[PDB]
């Protein structure tokens, strides 16, 4: 079990499990400590309801985005396992299990990176999957061979030497990791580079684009 | 061909054709020997991606 989980309970057993439940939306109980960190005014560490909004948490604990919520670009929300989402869907969108599901994010663990429009998107994604390259324990094929292969790809995807059928073969790639694995660190490698392509794939090509356009 | 053009006429005349039109022996008129490299395209199933071998 979590620590967080193990603290949590005897306090639930003190003031009954009505008034735990009593906070957040069904099905999603509770308090939750949030990790805010990246480009905020104020990175921090609090404690907070659950279903409480994204933007309202970054703007009301952390300070604000740096240069304005109109200066964001993307939010991890869970930890570098989860995708991403662009600064539209986190307008409106809510800090729990369900809410995030739904926008094909995850909860995770509740951290939350922010990255605002001065930020190489594509660098911060390979810098990911480098670290899970690096924290990979070797024993299935999936993760051991697809994961370094994906670092490579991230890699030359940074640069611009790739051309623009490589994304749709990266994302194939991704697909032959997650669910095929022993544990689930080959869906968090897999999941940061969907998200990726998902919602910056003008970004990657016109990296190709000029790559290409440089170098004859 | 070399032939002097009595010759021309007379096979012309034995044959009933003109023959110097369309010689059985090729002179000039043959590809060069010596040809410029090829490129040779690839195949249909040379995609980078949604090409699972059980689908073909
Ligand atoms: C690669 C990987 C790393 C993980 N690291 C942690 C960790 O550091 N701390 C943690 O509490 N859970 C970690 N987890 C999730 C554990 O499965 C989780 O702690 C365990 O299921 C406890 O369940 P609980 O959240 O209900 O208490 C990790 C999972 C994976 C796949
Ligand atoms: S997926 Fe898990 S078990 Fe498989 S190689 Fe990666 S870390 Fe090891």
């Amino acid at each position: 079990a979590n620590v967080e989980t193990v603290a949590v309970s005897p306090t639930i057993c003190r003031r009954g499990g009505a008034w735990f439940a009593s906070f957040g939306r069904e099905r999603n109980s509770g308090t939750k400590l949030f990790n805010i960190s990246g480009h905020v005014n104020h990175p921090c560490t609090v404690e907070e309801e659950m279903s409480v909004p994204l933007k309202e948490l970054i703007e009301k604990h952390a300070g604000g985005v740096i240069g304005g919520w109109d200066n964001l670009l993307a939010v991890i929300p869970g930890g570098s396992s989860t995708p991403l989402i662009p600064k539209s869907v986190c307008e409106t969108v809510l800090m729990d299990f369900d809410a995030l599901v739904q926008a094909q994010t995850g909860l995770g663990t509740a951290a939350v990176i922010v990255m605002d429009r001065s930020t190489d998107i594509v660098k911060a994604i390979a810098r990911l999957i480098e670290f899970y390259k690096h924290e990979s324990c070797g024993q299935c094929t999936p993760c051991r061979e697809g994961v370094d292969w994906m670092n490579k790809v991230m890699a030359r995807f940074v640069k611009g030497d790739a051309r623009p059928a490589e994304i749709d073969s990266l994302w194939e790639i991704s697909k032959q990791i997650e669910g095929h694995t022993i544990c689930a660190l080959g869906d968090g490698a897999a999941w940061p580079v969907q998200g990726l392509i998902r919602h910056f794939r003008p970004e990657l090509e016109e990296r190709m684009q000029q790559f290409a356009l440089q170098h004859q | 061909a070399s032939a002097t053009r009595v010759i021309q006429l007379l096979r012309n005349w034995a044959s009933g054709r003109d023959l110097q039109a369309k010689l059985q022996l090729r002179y000039q008129e043959i590809s060069k020997r010596t040809q410029p490299p090829p490129k040779l395209p690839v195949g249909p199933s040379h995609k980078l991606s949604n090409n699972y071998y059980c689908t073909r």
